[PDB]
């Protein structure tokens, strides 16, 4: 896995997976995007 | 209401005030072009992170440029809270709880309770949300509907 859940998890208490992710848009699509920037060696405006 | 750069030395003292004062849901103005954003595009903050001074930690929602942008604490000028309208009557600084009828708040308890008040720190970006210090939790996210002032 590219990310994990404790690290990025956005609840009061993490969750222990992301199939468990309580916001309305799971908290692993916007950390795989920042994750994938990163690879790619750009930063966070893809610039 | 807000200090501006011309109030300070350096870019960095500027930062600085910038930083200690900008939250979630507030207006701001670009003082500072970048990139996409041209000065004096005005936006919405929308995330906030905590990485370096000269970091890009400040997403905001801008209205010239039609979309959204990280900028830099120096880019930003703070214009301020929009007015409530969440007809909760709820707003920045007021004192807060979970309701009693609440059995598990949406976002999980952590270490708050139905005893714990805490103080409105910012209006999440979705407009269902809001970002709350308790003293035991800073920074304790709940749902609207699932909190209420106190009396
Ligand atoms: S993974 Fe916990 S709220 Fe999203």
């Amino acid at each position: 896995d590219p990310c994990k859940v404790e690290e990025v998890c956005r609840a009061n208490e993490p969750c222990t997976s992301f199939a468990e992710c309580v916001c309305d848009e799971n908290c692993e699509k916007e950390a795989l995007y920042k994750w994938l920037l990163k690879k790619e060696g750009k930063d966070k405006n893809g610039m | 209401t807000y200090k501006k750069r011309a109030d300070f030395l350096s870019n960095d003292d500027y930062a600085v005030y910038v930083r200690e004062n900008i939250q979630v849901g507030m207006m701001v103005r670009c003082c500072r072009a970048y990139e996409e954003v041209c000065e004096g595009d005005v936006g919405k903050v929308i995330k906030l992170d905590r990485d370096g001074l000269h970091d890009l930690n400040v997403q905001c929602d801008w209205q010239q440029k039609g979309g959204t942008y990280w900028v830099r604490y120096i880019h930003v000028e703070l214009i301020g809270y929009p007015p409530p309208s969440s007809s909760s009557h709820i707003k920045i600084g007021d004192k807060v709880r979970v309701k009693a009828s609440v059995t598990t708040p949406k976002y999980k308890w952590g270490s708050v309770t139905h005893q714990s008040v805490g103080v409105v720190k910012a209006f999440s970006a979705n407009g269902k949300d809001i970002i709350v210090d308790f003293p035991q939790q800073s920074h304790w996210t709940g749902l609207l509907s699932e909190m209420e002032l106190v009396p």
